[PDB]
């Protein structure tokens, strides 16, 4: 809201959520705390609506935009999760860090290969 | 007609579903998922001209009518196997 | 299945990685040393090939029975064949080669003679019904001339003898890293094989005692020199085909992971789901 | 004697519970089901000569009677985890 204040002025504003993956968490341990019915994974059945209502406010519009970067971190190493697969379904580019590329003595240590942009 | 997903459409029958506490089955999804999509594919037909002419009060002759359906589904890693796919 | 099969699974399937990644090292740096054994034999059969181009093709020469291109009623093969396994497909595509020529050869009626260097082709053959005369085995990666003496003696004192009348050396060569090739190649009777000492008219040698025992000796020697040639190359033929093969296998075996870490995960979520929706719809 | 499929008892057992609403354990299995199979295992058993001496009342004596059992049990994908099993 904060962010939506600063595209009302006209600015290109930028957005940084640390950990996406910890706003999908907070809901499951809330939703839980209400006591409503686990889904898939043990996440809350709300899961898509919930991570859908955030994601969907940063847009452009006419009068000015949002964009955002968002740390993901994936359970176990696994894609087909329901957490990371709802929240790529929102992700436009993605851009992978590598230990490598780094102790190469390059920065940033972006790893061209894995990095990708729709 | 074309589907955009199916999947979001499941996805938002399972919650719909579990806020009304019924039981689940398999993949968390409700026990009448499959009777979702059925009863909604099922429309994409087509109709002889008797059909036609019977519905439309015989102001339609020879014509026979139908819908086309391309629903789309989303499978995680390429696994065809999963439930709703 | 259920994840504490298909991890178990996984850890076994990456130590197969290491396995065959550490054979490729190793047969990468036994390729090195082998191919330098290699480059070590040249001087050897090609000094001795220019003196037995001045003694036997010379301006006179001297009625040897290796050197006349007599008729041919039954020939020998001396087979060259590795010790050891996971080579690839190069024994078999060795013995397909040599018994479809003796398959034309004896279209003519003409009988074959083998002898065997190596155990591979030795289990081969004694399968398929060869007729092995003489073999030896367990070289391995000393390969080593004395060794080589029994089976080209046998198969010298056959020609000379009459009982044979050609002899071939079947065996890989090695051409590149990435690339080895089965070849048959003749070696009795003798090539012509260039080689001209015209030029070197200008001199002649002091035999003693006499050129006819001299050259006798000479083909003898320069027979099994090229016998021991071709071990070298079929084995460093043997250690490129390892490499390149456990090469292969590693990758196989890095996909076959990415198959059951998919299978592994799609259990471990159904597990998850099955244990909560057991619990939860368990109370009331 | 020879109980085919306790395997098939056990899914008989489970629907008569949750029928009657007894709270569900493990793969839905009610609690009591190894005290279900233990009790019906346990009589297979010998006895010694002087225990049916006792039971037929003197007229048999110095022979030991014997109950051997067989029961079947079937495993779905080999799998021995699982709770009847």
């Amino acid at each position: 809201t904060m962010a939506e204040k600063f595209r009302d002025e006209g600015r290109d504003v930028l957005l940084f959520v640390d950990n996406i993956y910890r706003y999908t968490l907070a809901g499951t341990e809330v939703s839980a705390l209400l006591g409503r019915m686990p889904s898939a994974v043990g996440y809350q059945p709300t899961l898509a609506e919930e991570m859908g209502v955030l994601q969907e406010r940063i847009t452009s519009t006419k009068t000015g935009s949002i964009t955002s970067v968002q740390a993901v971190y994936v359970p176990a190493d696994d894609l087909t999760d329901p957490s990371p697969a709802t929240t790529f379904a929102h992700l436009d580019a993605t851009v992978v860090l590598s230990r490598q590329i780094a102790s190469l003595g390059i920065y940033p240590a972006v790893d061209p290969l894995d990095s990708t942009s729709r | 007609i074309i589907y955009d997903d199916l999947s979001k459409q499941a996805v938002a029958y399972r919650q719909i579903s579990l806020l009304l506490r019924r039981p689940p089955g398999r993949e968390a999804f409700p026990g009448d998922v499959f009777y979702l999509h059925s009863r909604l594919l099922e429309r994409a037909a087509r109709v002889n001209a008797e059909y036609v002419e019977a519905f439309t009060k015989g102001e339609v002759k020879g014509k026979t009518g139908s819908l086309t359906a391309l629903p789309i589904i989303e499978t995680q890693a390429g696994d065809v196997s999963a439930f709703v796919p | 299945a259920g994840a504490k099969d298909i991890r178990s699974k996984i850890a076994s399937v990456q130590n197969t990685q290491k396995i065959t990644k550490a054979m490729e090292m190793v047969a990468a740096s036994k390729m090195r040393k082998s191919q330098d054994r290699m480059a070590a034999s040249r001087p050897y059969a090609e000094t001795m090939r220019k003196v037995i181009g001045h003694l036997a093709h010379g301006n006179l020469e001297y009625k040897h029975p290796y050197l006349e291109d007599r008729d041919v009623k039954r020939v020998g093969y001396l087979v060259v064949s590795t010790d050891r396994g996971l080579a690839g497909g190069l024994n078999i595509n060795l013995f397909k080669k040599l018994l479809a020529e003796m398959k034309t050869w004896t279209d003519k009626g003409v009988q074959a003679d083998l002898a065997m260097i190596g155990s591979k082709g030795v289990s081969f053959f004694n399968s398929v019904g060869g007729n092995v005369v003489a073999q030896v085995t367990g070289m391995g990666d000393n390969p080593s001339l004395s060794e080589l003496i029994g089976p080209v003696k046998v198969m010298l004192q056959a020609y000379d003898e009459g009982r044979l009348d050609k002899l071939y050396i079947v065996s890989n060569k090695f051409i590149n890293t990435m690339s080895q090739v089965p070849t048959i190649s003749q070696l009795l009777p003798l090539p012509a094989s260039d080689d001209d000492d015209l030029k070197h008219k200008s001199w002649d040698y002091l035999y003693e005692p006499d050129p006819k025992a001299l050259l006798d000796t000479l083909l003898r020697r320069y027979v099994e020199s090229q016998v021991y040639q071709g071990v070298v190359e079929n084995l460093a033929s043997e250690q490129a085909a390892r490499m390149v093969a456990m090469k292969a296998a590693t990758d196989n075996g890095g996909s076959l992971i990415k198959e059951l870490q998919l299978v592994y995960n799609k259990a471990r979520q159904a597990s998850i789901t099955q244990e909560l929706t057991e619990i939860v719809s368990g109370a009331a």
